[PDB]
Order: C-alpha cells, then structure tokens, then sequence
C-alpha cells in the first residue's frame, strides 16, 4: 500500500514511543542525519579492509 | 490514532489498517507549533463539539 516516506517515518517514531510531531518539526534535520549517516557507511567501507 | 484522508472533495481521519472515516476534530486530533513548518500540511476545519452548546 503506498505510502509517503515521511508520513511513514511519522508511523516509526510513533513505534519507539515519540509523538509524531516531533518528526514533523524536525524533519530536514532527520533527513540530514540519515543522508550523514549513509555517507560514513560509504566512506568507513570505501576505506576499512 | 489514524492517519488523514481525502476522497477528492472532503477531508476525514481513518484508522491506519481499515478504511472507515471519521469528520476531524479536536478529540480525533492534537495540536503541535503552527503550520509554517511542516512539510505538505493542507487547509481545513477543525470541528470542536463543545461549540454547539457555546452556540446555544
Ligand atoms: C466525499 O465524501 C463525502 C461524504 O460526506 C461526500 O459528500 C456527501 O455526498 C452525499 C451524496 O453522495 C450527500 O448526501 C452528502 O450530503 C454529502 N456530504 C457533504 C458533507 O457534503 C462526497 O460526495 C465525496 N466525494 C467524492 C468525490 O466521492
Ligand atoms: C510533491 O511533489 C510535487 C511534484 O510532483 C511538488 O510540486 C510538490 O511541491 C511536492 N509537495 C510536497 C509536500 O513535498
Ligand atoms: C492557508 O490559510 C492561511 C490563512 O488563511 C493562508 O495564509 C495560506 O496562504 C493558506 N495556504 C494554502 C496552501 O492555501
């Protein structure tokens, strides 16, 4: 069932028990930090035998 | 609870895992900040069931 991603990422921060505005509020931020997060991933096995 | 929905003309709050519309109000929902800030938020009434006994 479709779905948009970032009412999506609403429904999984209501799983960890954290209200769904507080994805709302902060969400460039959020997407920041996963967009970071994947780029370590890249640079951490682009580099670590 | 719930997720908002749109047939194309009207605006409702369904739960998530079967399609049954509710009319939005201050009970099916919960204010957070104002609407400058969320990403796609759309214009709408709220219905507030203390305001026909107000009304009378
Ligand atoms: C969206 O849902 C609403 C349900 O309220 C539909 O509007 C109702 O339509 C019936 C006839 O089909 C009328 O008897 C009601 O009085 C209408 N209610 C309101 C609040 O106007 C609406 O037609 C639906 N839209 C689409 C495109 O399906
Ligand atoms: C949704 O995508 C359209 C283009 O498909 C864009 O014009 C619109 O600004 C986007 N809205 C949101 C809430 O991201
Ligand atoms: C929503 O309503 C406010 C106040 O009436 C108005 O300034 C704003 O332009 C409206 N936004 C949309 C997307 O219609």
């Amino acid at each position: 069932l479709q779905i948009p991603f970032a009412m999506q990422m609403a429904y999984r921060f209501n799983g960890i028990g954290v209200t769904q505005n507080v994805l709302y509020e902060n969400q460039k931020l959020i997407a920041n930090q996963f967009n970071s997060a994947i780029g370590k991933i890249q640079d951490s096995l682009s580099s670590t035998a | 609870e719930g997720v908002f929905v749109s047939n194309g003309t009207h605006w409702f709050v369904t739960q998530r895992n079967f399609y049954e519309p509710q009319i939005i109000t201050t009970d099916n929902t919960f204010v957070s900040g104002n609407c400058d800030v969320v990403i796609g938020i759309v214009n709408n009434t709220v219905y507030d069931p203390l305001q026909p006994e107000l009304d009378s």
